[PDB]
């Protein structure tokens, strides 16, 4: 819904 | 005892797993730490979850990590079930069948990172270097503060490429000492499949 943060992502990366 | 922790959730998934702990009178916190049991992913029907921070610590703690599935369908079931069908298969990254999870709550007896010693050198972006630490010392390895201070044991010097604002930089680590320098992936990647990758892929070259 509103605004909430969100926790990071651990992509693809070199 | 079981304590809680979820991870990839929507504010009304949280909620239900709220009222779920409630009530079976499980403990759930917002933050991670060394009582917790039981880290909640959020994955797809194959159970393959993203990598975030809860995953990476769940797995190097070697906790039960378990798709967010093994809360809904206990509310359908009615009983609270068993992990073991609900243990998450594997992760966006690095592979939707690893069962990295698995295999690190099965073998804590043998860990990936042995016989390591592993200083982080420079600038570091969206995880905390006090955190990639406390994993990388949850894997049996030893954590290093200064290059200097290093110890018939491995040592290993673990940089982030793409933090560095004079991109020269991460080259002359090889000048300071003569240990090997890799990507933060490498961590990442080992603890993930929990296996201790071969440093040869993540390897930076250094300047003679």
């Amino acid at each position: 819904g509103a605004a909430y943060d969100i926790s990071q992502v651990f992509p693809f990366a070199k | 005892r079981m304590s809680m922790v979820v991870s990839g959730l929507t504010p009304e998934e949280f909620m239900l797993v709220y009222k779920f702990a409630r009530k079976h009178h499980i403990t759930l916190t917002n933050l991670i730490t060394e009582e917790t049991t039981h880290v909640v992913m959020k994955t797809d029907a194959e159970f393959v979850c993203e990598r975030t921070l809860k995953y990476f610590l769940g797995i190097a703690g070697g906790k039960w990590v378990v798709s967010y599935f093994w809360v809904t369908q206990s509310i359908k079931e009615r009983k609270m079930l068993n992990e073991h069908d609900f243990e998450v298969r594997g992760d966006v990254v690095n592979g939707r069948n690893h069962q990295g999870p698995k295999r690190a709550r099965e073998s804590q007896d043998r860990k990936i990172f042995r016989g390591l010693e592993i200083c982080c050198y420079g600038p570091f972006t969206n995880m905390p270097t006090d955190q990639l630490e406390w994993m990388v010392q949850l894997c049996g390895a030893s954590v290093v503060k200064e290059l200097s201070s290093f110890t018939g044991v491995h040592p290993i010097v673990v940089v982030q490429p793409d933090a560095w604002t004079e991109d020269n930089g991460f080259h002359a680590i090889g000048q300071m000492c003569e240990a090997p320098v890799v990507t933060r992936e490498w961590v990442l990647d080992s603890v993930a499949l929990y296996q201790c990758q071969e440093l040869d892929t993540y390897l930076i070259p250094q300047i003679p």
